[PDB]
């Protein structure tokens, strides 16, 4: 959420979600 | 104790009147406020009273506009008393059950909700959505807990307009909205220019949850919510990202293909239910079916059969009493939604 805000601002949301898929 | 208050009728006129109620009990407590169950002294009718700490209340202005068989009706509203503390009380029609409780029962018993109830609840939900969306109102909290049920008649009524907003194009909206499991992906991407199609994504989550016996996308956080979506839809394309949030850019990311819809659900899942779900759970907000288009979907064909009945043998609730307001997104669709046996 603070992490989500950060991922949205940095344009790294999809990359990080794909990584968390584990992968 | 018998409580007497001066309350204003929910729809009209703005003429306040004395209303007396009794048998008061707390039926819910949350961040929003408190929900009570009471009995009106005049008619013996059961009511729910939603009490919120109260600028004009957005929820009240929306509630005063609505009158639909699939939406919990606002009967009265009254203010009560730090003493600078003012509480707004919404007197609503009482409904004993929720789609949450009913689906939980079947899930705990390790059985799927009968397909007839999946059709009946989802069709009534799409009707309530076609209605509110015709006023530009977006609910923004569509989830099983907000779907009330009369267990005997199978009537569904949409409740809790506490997150609702009349959306206006070019006027920004909060992205952190809607209960997580039912949150549209454009909201996860931080969109503030989203539309009423976020409620259609949430309705598709309810449908899938009714078919699975558990939430389709149980994210453990905001980011984990997108992980859960990607496991099914795969990654969005650059065009879908632009359609979700034109302010969000991501040049590089690993492309993940969608998982087949037919393998998301148990093998015996009605293929028409899967087909419908594939047209609601789409990344592109504008590609999702409108609620009126979803009502006319072939998955709901059994509801339009004249010989249709509930498993308890009772007749189905009112399904075809469409108004001009509800049909406004596509008026000619009325002739498909209202079967010959339903016409006057
Ligand atoms: C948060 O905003 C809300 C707005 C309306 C309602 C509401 O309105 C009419 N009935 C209800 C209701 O909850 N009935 C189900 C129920 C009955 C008995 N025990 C538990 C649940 C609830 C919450």
């Amino acid at each position: 959420h603070r992490l989500l805000q950060q991922l949205v601002l940095s344009g790294n949301l999809i990359k990080e979600a794909v990584r968390r898929l584990h992968s | 104790k018998v409580t007497t208050v001066v309350a204003t009728p929910g729809q009209g006129p703005d003429r306040p009147q004395e209303v007396s109620y009794t048998d008061t009990k707390v039926i819910g407590n949350g961040s929003f406020g408190v929900v009570y169950q009471a009995k009106l002294c005049d008619s013996g009718e059961l009511v729910a009273i939603k009490k919120v700490l109260q600028f004009k209340n957005r929820e009240l202005q929306i509630m005063r506009k609505l009158d639909h068989c699939n939406i919990v009706r606002l009967r009265y509203f009254f203010y009560s008393s730090k003493k600078d503390e003012v509480y707004l009380n919404l007197v609503l029609d009482y409904v004993p059950e929720t789609v949450y409780r009913v689906a939980r029962h079947y899930s705990r018993a390790k059985q799927t909700l009968p397909v007839i109830y999946v059709k009946l609840y989802m069709y009534q939900l799409f009707r309530s959505l076609a209605y509110i969306h015709s006023f530009g109102i977006c609910h923004r909290d569509i989830k099983p807990q907000n779907l009330l049920l009369d267990p005997d008649t199978a009537v569904l009524k949409l409740c809790d307009f506490g997150s609702a907003k009349q959306l206006v194009r070019g006027e920004p909206n909060v992205s952190y909205i809607c209960s997580r499991y039912y949150r549209a992906p454009e909201l996860i991407f931080g969109a503030t220019d989203y539309t009423s199609s976020i409620d259609v994504w949430s309705a598709g989550c309810v449908l899938a949850e009714l078919l699975l016996g558990q939430p389709i996308f149980p994210g453990d956080s905001g980011v984990d919510q997108l992980v859960e979506i990607i496991k099914v839809l795969g990654t969005p394309t650059r065009e879908q990202i632009r359609e979700m949030n034109p302010n969000y850019t991501e040049f590089k990311f690993p492309q993940i293909k969608a998982h087949p819809w037919t393998k998301v659900f148990r093998p015996r899942t009605p293929p028409e239910a899967i087909a419908l779900c594939s047209r609601l759970l789409e990344y592109t907000p504008t590609a999702r079916l409108t609620p009126l288009e979803a009502c006319a979907h072939s998955f709901f064909d059994e509801l339009r059969d004249p010989n249709v009945k509930l498993p308890n043998g009772r007749d189905t609730p009112a399904l075809f009493n469409f108004t001009t307001q509800e049909l406004s997104s596509n008026p000619p669709l009325a002739t498909i939604l209202i079967p010959p046996h339903a016409r006057i």
